[PDB]
RNA sequence: CCUCCGAACGGUAAGAGCCUAGCAUGUAGAA
């Protein structure tokens, strides 16, 4: 099946990987073009060759539940399930913002809440402007470091429900992360 | 029997996950098998609930060792004059709390959404100091 | 012997023929019949959508010598994707 | 039915033949039996009309059967885009139209309720001075919204019942979901649609409209309305049916 | 149309084993086996 | 025929070609 | 509420079944692999009885 | 422009650090409110000067109902949200309702009248078995 | 002020209150308060139509007591 | 929690007893419960 | 261990708490060991070796060095850090090395027996490999 | 007080004079218990969790479990999620809502799981921090008194209503108890012994009848069973 | 069967209590037999206008001794013309139920 | 109940389905000591002889031939099953399963009925024929 | 004053026709 998650995989929070995507819209991007055309028999190679790509970041849109080529790449990077250091290569470009915030979001589903927050901290200091396709369609001009702030804060980013993080200062009185220090 | 350390059945059920990976094939009989016994279990928890003047009550589990279901084996037996009195300073204290409350914001349902998974206690809990239960100042 | 899945490089025509009308007859081979046609496979699908499920299935693949299991790609071919495109750009 | 009331017919034919009355009787306060404020719950629709049925009511989907054999709706759709593209076609020097062209829609365009695309394309010669939208029997429109250069036409039929068949509210509600979503296409932003509705013979229009384009439109579906192939065998066949 | 006289006597039989209701001394289920 | 046996190799459920039902969920094991 | 007139249908013996008789439904019918096969185990049943005959 | 960018940047990172300091802080915010009330409670004034007002989450408008209305649940899940559609008057009269029931033959004032789904529990003050000269 | 039953068949059978004015978005809150499921979350079907948030429901001719199939996203 | 009653003179015709024969009684005291006729066969107004 | 029994730990405490918080890290590290290359009951094998380590550690400070005070091994018995039940085994003779309860339970064998592991090097095969599966030790006999 | 308490009072009186009337003694009988018999073999352990720990188990039990009786039955095309909702994904056929019928086995057992996962839901939103004790005791006891809009089991077996009915009347009697004095209304109430005896003995009832239902509804799926006269 | 009832009494009828209720009930019973014999699915509203009007007209025509109310919704209709379409009703006001 | 033939495996059902191909062949899947399966054999016997020019009358035991019990669904006490050329002949009774008569009919004329309507919708080659009386209810009153 | 807000089913056109699924298995014997 081209949607079957890999016979090499782990279990990420328990779970298939594949299934950190609520299944609503799992099945809405099985059932996408971009997920049938530009996402079928995709290595972690050519998953960067679509993500520099991208126009935009965003979830679903429009009456249907239409899923964005974002969304769609994130759901087969759950599927292939790239290396760690693969997600850091990912992150560590500077040059092209999209495929930056791709592996952002895919380390916030998959990473621990140490790597979470030792990955996306760094990425506040990221300012650079992006379009966001809303749920009417339409599209917005963010920045990378709200972007960043939402994979932080809040429960819902791209429409997906995220992995529970533990709250920073739990892990600040746990030694385990020195606190946050700002480029201020 | 005797008693098991308490990280056994925490990571048979960590591991197990919800019953998807390939080597957890054989599971799926005495998973779905032991769903006889579920309301038994939810009888139990649910009579064993922590007292509002409770922060943490650990209470004995008798769960199946392929983590099918986890009954709690344990009655809550209480003396009736000190359960009554208890509950009394609970009432001055709620209506207490109520009367100096400006604002009072009860809790929003469902607690979690709907798509969330159930929590890890390993994770999100086990390391969390739990908050001030109600009590009287005696 | 069953080769590793291979992504298509090449662009799919779904929306070649829209418009172009074609008169079908009896002695009409399955090529030139309405929709979509599978050389490989020797099957007519009449949707771009279940066109795609087709080539994108277990059977297609099978016909072609290939198998539902993809290469996993280490890091330095991941980089050098990387500074191939920034060197193409 | 009369000539059938003695032939020597079996019980089990004569029991299928005391029907005829009750199906009558249904079909004529079909508006109202088949409503879905009366018989709330899901609403499933014939495979070959537009025609929604708010329960299972068997003494009414025949009769609606029989009514729209052949093919009736997709014809009715047909015969109204047709004569619309006729009228275009009669108005185009005064109108500023340099092609007025019919497109090639689905086969079953004209009962597909969740999503439609443009019936009619016409191509304007230099450019339209486009209002925003408004209803047909609407007067009062200035026409300094925007300019267009394609402006399409799309036609809907629906069998409305009593408690739903305000076809002016139809029409806006078709135009604000089809036009403002990411699901029907249509080639300009700026276009109409005309809705019908069929058991109660009515009609409006919804949408941006041009420089003697609404008198036009409005002439053209009061003649439509009174005399249609189409609209005429509908008819004459729901009045066969109810004697 | 009907069965012969070997099926209806088989057929009483199976009846009167399969019924304690109406038959036999003990009296035992609706449909089970001989209790 | 009546009265005679059943052929050793033969599935008398397709032996002839028919599908079920599935009329509801809680009624067979699908 | 009126005269029922049915639709023509035509019975199938090569693949046992039934059909619409019109040019389209008929003519896919004639098509499908079902019918082929039909069709050839038909040749074959014909050829290999006329042979034990 | 990368001053406008830059200026932008440190407005929104010195928003996030106040928002995070005030999250980590607000407990202890919470707590010293509660002493305050605690010593307000104990020593300030006995219910003279109020300062309160019972701030409510989403206040709904509670109507009088018609006789024999149907009975309805605003809804309990999203309460805590302050939004305007939860602020209506959610007993205004509804699809069997508009009749004045008071007219009706006594064997038609009943609930789902014609209907396998009935009870003998009529309304309410019937179900009251309270005089007025007891006691 | 009309009143809307909307039901999913396997079960989530709801009951709300609503104004003619109001768009398929107030609606879907409401639906929300009365059943859990996030407003955001929540699509009204009419077999396969789709009732979009931005139009009213007068428009959609969404009269007291129709029935509204509640789907999700 | 408790009742400022140290008697249970308070409960008179409103105890346990009380209930019980006015359910078989067919009547309600005021603030006591109503239940269903016990003898419903025998019509208390047919006595003329 | 943050959670504790709202309360201060008794004298002595501080000195062996670092060493229960590095058993304790390592817990947690293993309940948090991806089971993904082993099999299914080798990932439960490290928890047991930690829990008997864990309940070795005050058991060798309250009889083989007298390090602690009794209200301070009650306290590491009440607090989850010993097994009440393993130590009461331990004071037996010939289960001075037992590594776990569940490898002495008669009844969760099939024929009411100990594991392999109980069985003595002694009257053992002479080079066998000794692999228990409920906890993965090579012989917790004498 | 106003009407609906009194009619409070007389309704808990009438259950009380009912109860007490149809009291008949306990019968004698062989002491079965079934933990024991449980903790005698080999496929059950005993530890001592906390108690958000447990019924965090026992919610992810319970939706395996009955997610694995949906995925046995191939319907893919329903969700089953973590609320204990049945969704449908996609819009269903008929063929496909007819196979997606369920009954009041798999819905009851369904609903009480849900009302488990909303009160061990509301404990983890305690224990996490989110929520603190007033609020928690508020949110039982709004969760055990609003048991027929939380959940929805009143429509898989009606006569629960009775049990509703009687959640609702307690809180009356509680809340003109409660908000008497400087207390006025609004949240706050954390009294919910009232309502948690009365599910804990709903419970105690249907355990039996859903334990048989569920127990006739696994063997089903595993091939196993458990005019006259003329 | 009604009319013979109610012609033959005239006077009785009235101060039946007993009679009063069944005419309702069974008129309700004799509603249903038809609503179910339209649809197996028992309707919730069911506007009485296809009961009580009369034959001629194409309804029923049944003559009433019950108390069967009028929705205001249901007398409420409207006409196209050449100006577009115009809304008509008969209870216009706040007038009490038909 | 035992005047009509019957069925001792599933072979000899299917040979009976096939055997037939003018006649409506009715099965009576259920247990002849069922009250059900013995008021509807009641009835199949009086009628057996009225209509042996256009249906045949087998009944068969549900324990004894057990292969078509997951496959029909044989999961009631009684139920009458039309097949008409090796094809079952779906009846659109009114009861929501348009399969089969899963309950005891107590009327000689209308299983005739339904049977010859049966017989008359499946000679056009119709796989679902529609009952001449709706039994969604039982209009009792 | 009147606050008791229920649910599911009785709502499957029957065919043809081609494609891809979920499924969902697949861990046992042996020379």
């Amino acid at each position: 099946m081209a949607n079957r998650t890999v016979k090499d995989a782990h279990s990420i929070h328990g779970t298939n990987p594949q299934y950190l995507v609520e299944k609503i819209i799992r099945t809405r991007i099985y059932e996408s073009k971009y997920w049938k055309e530009e996402c079928f028999g995709l290595t972690a190679e050519l998953v960067v060759d679509k993500a520099m790509e991208l126009r935009f970041v965003g979830g679903v849109y429009g009456g249907n539940i239409k899923p964005t080529p974002f969304l769609c790449l994130t759901l087969k990077m759950l599927q292939i399930q790239p290396e760690k250091d693969i997600i850091v290569e990912f992150i560590k470009n500077e040059d092209f913002k999209y495929v930056r915030m791709l592996g952002a979001l895919y380390m916030r589903l998959t990473g621990t809440a140490i790597d979470c927050y030792k990955y996306l901290e760094p990425l506040y200091n990221d300012y650079r402007k992006i379009k966001s396709q809303n749920r009417n369609g339409e599209f917005e001009l963010m920045h990378v470091d709200e972007f960043i702030d939402e994979l932080l804060h809040s429960e819902r980013v791209c429409d997906i429900i995220l992995p529970r993080l533990q709250k920073r200062y739990v892990l600040e009185e746990a030694e385990q992360l020195e606190p946050r220090v700002s480029a201020l | 029997k005797e008693d098991m350390p308490p990280e056994h059945v925490r990571k048979i059920i960590r591991d197990h996950g919800d019953m998807t990976n390939r080597k957890f094939r054989h599971d799926k009989r005495v998973y779905l098998g032991a769903l006889k016994y579920m309301p038994h279990a939810v009888l139990k928890l649910l009579e064993n609930m922590p007292m509002p003047w409770e922060q943490i009550r650990d209470v004995p589990v008798l769960y199946h060792i392929t983590g099918a279901i986890s009954f709690v084996n344990e009655i809550p037996w209480v003396i009736e004059p000190v359960y009554i009195s208890q509950w009394g300073s609970m009432w001055i204290m709620m209506r207490r709390e109520k009367r100096d409350r400006r604002h009072f914001k009860r809790m929003r349902f469902p607690p979690f959404d709907d798509e969330e998974p159930p929590l890890d206690y390993a994770d999100n809990i086990l390391d969390v100091e739990p908050l001030e239960a109600i009590q009287l100042e005696l | 012997k069953r080769e590793l899945l291979r992504h298509r490089d090449y662009k799919v025509d779904l929306e070649s023929k829209l418009g172009k009308t074609i008169v079908i007859t009896k002695t009409t081979p399955q090529s030139e019949m309405g929709g979509y046609y599978c050389n490989v496979c020797d099957c007519v699908v009449k949707d771009s959508i279940n066109f795609l499920d087709h080539i994108n299935g277990k059977k297609h693949q099978r016909n072609l010598g290939m198998s539902m299991r993809v290469e996993r790609s280490t890091l330095d071919q991941v980089k050098k994707r990387f500074e191939v495109n920034k060197k193409k750009m | 039915e009369e000539s059938m009331k003695w032939k020597k017919l079996t019980n089990a034919q004569r029991s299928g033949l005391n029907q005829i009355p009750n199906r009558r009787f249904t079909l004529w306060w079909s508006p109202t039996i088949n409503r879905a404020n009366v018989y709330v719950g899901f609403q499933v629709q014939l495979d070959l009309t537009g025609i929604f049925m708010h329960g299972k009511i068997p003494t009414l989907k025949i009769s609606l059967i029989q009514i729209f054999r052949a093919h009736l709706w997709q014809k009715i759709h047909e015969s109204i885009v047709m004569d619309l593209c006729q009228v275009f076609d009669q108005e185009l020097d005064a109108l500023e139209i340099e092609t007025v062209q019919k497109e090639t829609i689905h086969p079953r365009k004209s009962y597909k309720m969740n999503s439609s695309c443009a019936d009619i394309l016409l191509f304007a010669s230099y450019k339209w001075n486009v209002s925003r939208p408004s209803l047909l029997a609407d007067s009062k429109d200035v026409m300094d919204s925007t300019t267009t250069q394609k402006y399409w036409i799309d036609i809907q039929l629906r069998w409305g019942d009593y408690d739903s068949h305000d076809i002016e509210r139809y029409a806006r509600a078709k135009f604000l979901d089809y036009t403002t979503d990411n699901m029907s296409i249509y080639p300009s932003p700026t276009g109409v649609l005309i809705a019908i509705d069929l058991a109660y013979n009515l009609h409006s229009a919804y949408g941006n409209w041009f420089p003697g384009s609404k008198p036009l439109i409005q002439q053209a579906m009061a003649k439509i309305m009174k005399a249609n192939p189409a609209l005429y065998v509908l008819r004459e066949r729901i009045r066969k049916g109810l004697q | 149309v009907y069965a012969p006289g070997l099926d209806i006597e088989s057929s009483l039989k199976q009846l009167a084993e399969r019924r304690t209701d109406i038959f036999g001394v003990e009296e035992t289920a609706i449909g089970k086996k001989i209790g | 025929f009546l009265g005679m046996p059943a052929p050793l190799g033969y599935v008398p459920g397709l032996g002839r070609g028919a599908t079920g039902f599935t009329t509801r969920s809680d009624i067979g094991p699908a | 509420a009126d005269y029922w007139k049915s639709q023509p249908k035509k019975f199938c013996d090569y693949c046992k079944c039934w059909i619409a008789d019109n040019r389209p439904s008929v003519e896919f019918h004639e098509r499908g692999k079902n019918h082929k096969e039909n069709v050839a185990k038909r040749i074959s049943e014909i050829k290999q009885k006329s042979l034990d005959k | 422009n990368d001053e406008e960018e830059y200026e932008a940047w440190k407005v929104r990172e010195l928003k996030r650090i106040k928002r995070d300091r005030e999250d980590r802080e607000a407990l202890e915010k919470e707590k010293a409110e509660i002493e305050r009330m605690r010593n307000l409670t104990e020593e300030e004034r006995r219910a003279e000067l109020r300062a309160n007002g019972k701030v409510i989450t989403n206040k709904a408008v509670k109507g009088k109902y018609k006789f024999l209305q149907k009975y309805y649940h605003r809804g309990a899940f999203f309460m805590d949200e302050d939004e305007e559609v939860y602020k209506r008057d959610f007993s205004a009269p509804t699809l069997e309702d508009h009749f004045n029931k008071t007219i009706l033959p006594k064997v038609m004032q009943v609930k789902n009248f014609g209907r396998s789904g009935r009870t003998k529990y009529t309304h309410l003050v019937d179900q009251d078995t309270t005089s007025f000269d007891s006691a | 002020m009309i009143e809307v039953v909307c039901n999913d068949r396997l079960g989530k059978k709801v009951r709300v209150k609503c104004n003619t004015d109001d768009t398929i978005g107030d609606l879907k809150k409401l639906i929300a308060a009365q059943t859990g499921t996030r407003w955001n979350k929540i699509v009204l079907k009419k077999w396969y139509t789709i009732f979009k948030d931005h139009v009213s429901l007068g428009d959609y001719e969404i009269h007291d007591g129709m029935n509204l199939e509640l789907y999700y996203q | 929690l408790l009742t400022d009653l140290v008697d249970d003179n308070y409960f008179y015709l409103f105890d346990l007893k009380a209930f019980f024969t006015s359910k078989a009684l067919n009547m309600a005291i005021p603030g006591g419960p109503k239940f269903e006729p016990l003898v419903r066969d025998i019509n208390l107004q047919d006595e003329d | 261990k943050v959670k504790r029994s709202r309360k201060a730990p008794p004298d002595g405490w501080e000195l062996i708490e670092p060493t229960l918080d590095e058993l304790d890290q390592k817990m947690r590290e293993a309940e948090t060991e991806p089971h993904e290359g082993k099999r299914k009951v080798e990932s439960l094998w490290p928890i047991f070796r930690i829990h008997h380590q864990k309940t070795r550690y005050i058991f060798d400070l309250f009889y083989k060095r007298k390090a602690i005070s009794r209200e301070l091994y009650e306290y590491c018995i009440k607090e989850g850090y010993a097994d009440k039940n393993l130590i009461a085994k331990w004071k037996k003779q010939g289960y001075e090395n037992l590594c776990c309860l569940r490898c002495i339970q008669t009844r969760d064998t099939n024929f009411g027996t100990n594991c392999i592991c109980r069985v003595p090097k002694s009257k053992l095969e002479v080079g066998r490999i000794i692999e228990c599966t409920h906890c993965g030790c090579r012989g917790c006999s004498g | 007080q106003p009407v609906k308490v009194r009619v409070s009072y007389q309704k808990l009186l009438k259950y009380y004079v009912l109860n007490a009337l149809k009291h008949r003694p306990p019968k004698a009988q062989k002491k079965r218990y079934l933990f024991r018999s449980f903790k005698a073999t080999k496929f059950f352990q005993s530890t001592k969790l906390d108690w958000v720990e447990v019924g965090l188990q026992v919610c992810r039990q319970g939706y395996n479990m009955l997610n694995l009786l949906i995925h046995r039955k191939n319907l893919n095309y329903l969700h089953l999620d973590y609320n204990f909702n049945l969704k449908p994904v996609k819009t269903l056929t008929t063929k496909e809502r007819k196979k997606s019928r369920f009954g009041n086995a798999f819905h009851l057992c369904r609903e009480v799981l849900r009302l488990t996962k909303l009160v061990v839901d509301s404990h983890v939103q305690y224990r996490l921090g989110n929520v603190d004790a007033f609020q928690l005791a508020d949110g039982l006891q709004y969760i055990f008194a609003h048991v027929g809009q939380l959940t929805g089991m009143y429509r898989y077996k009606y006569k629960l209503m009775r049990q509703i009915r009687m959640c609702k009347d307690l809180k009356h009697l509680i809340y003109y108890r409660f908000n008497t004095g400087p207390v006025g209304k609004g949240p706050g109430c954390g009294f919910w012994a009232a309502g948690w005896r009365v599910w804990l003995f709903f419970m105690r009832g249907i355990t039996p009848l859903l334990e048989r239902w569920l127990g006739n509804l696994l063997a089903r799926q595993f091939e196993g069973r458990h005019s006259h006269f003329d | 069967a009604l009319i013979g009832l109610m012609t033959y009494f005239r006077e009785a009828v009235v101060n039946t209590q007993e009679l009063l209720d069944l005419l309702v009930k069974c008129e309700n019973k004799i509603q249903t037999r038809i609503k179910i014999g339209l649809n197996s699915k028992m309707p919730s509203r069911f506007p009485p206008v296809v009961f009580y009007t009369p034959k001629e007209l194409g309804g029923l025509g049944m003559l009433s001794m019950g108390h069967v109310l009028i929705p205001q919704s249901d007398l409420r209709w409207s006409k196209q013309t050449d100006v577009g379409i115009t809304h008509f009703r008969s209870g216009m006001s706040h007038e009490e139920d038909q | 109940s035992y005047m009509l033939p019957h069925l001792h495996n599933g072979w000899q059902v299917d040979q009976a389905i096939l055997s037939e191909e003018d006649r409506v062949v009715v099965i009576r899947f259920g247990h002849d000591w069922d009250p059900t399966c013995m008021k509807m054999d009641e009835v199949l016997y009086s009628i057996a002889e009225k209509v042996k020019n256009f249906a045949v009358i087998y009944l068969v035991d549900i324990t004894e031939v057990p292969d078509f019990n997951k496959m029909y669904e044989l999961y009631d006490p009684c139920t009458v099953m039309f097949f008409f050329r090796n094809k079952h002949i779906m009846i659109d009774l009114g009861t929501g399963n348009n399969n089969k008569i899963n309950w005891a009919m107590e009327d000689k004329q209308e299983m005739v009925d339904i049977i010859e309507t049966v017989y008359r919708g499946a000679r056009k080659g119709r796989g679902l024929v529609v009952s001449p009386k709706d039994y969604s209810t039982k209009y009792r009153y």
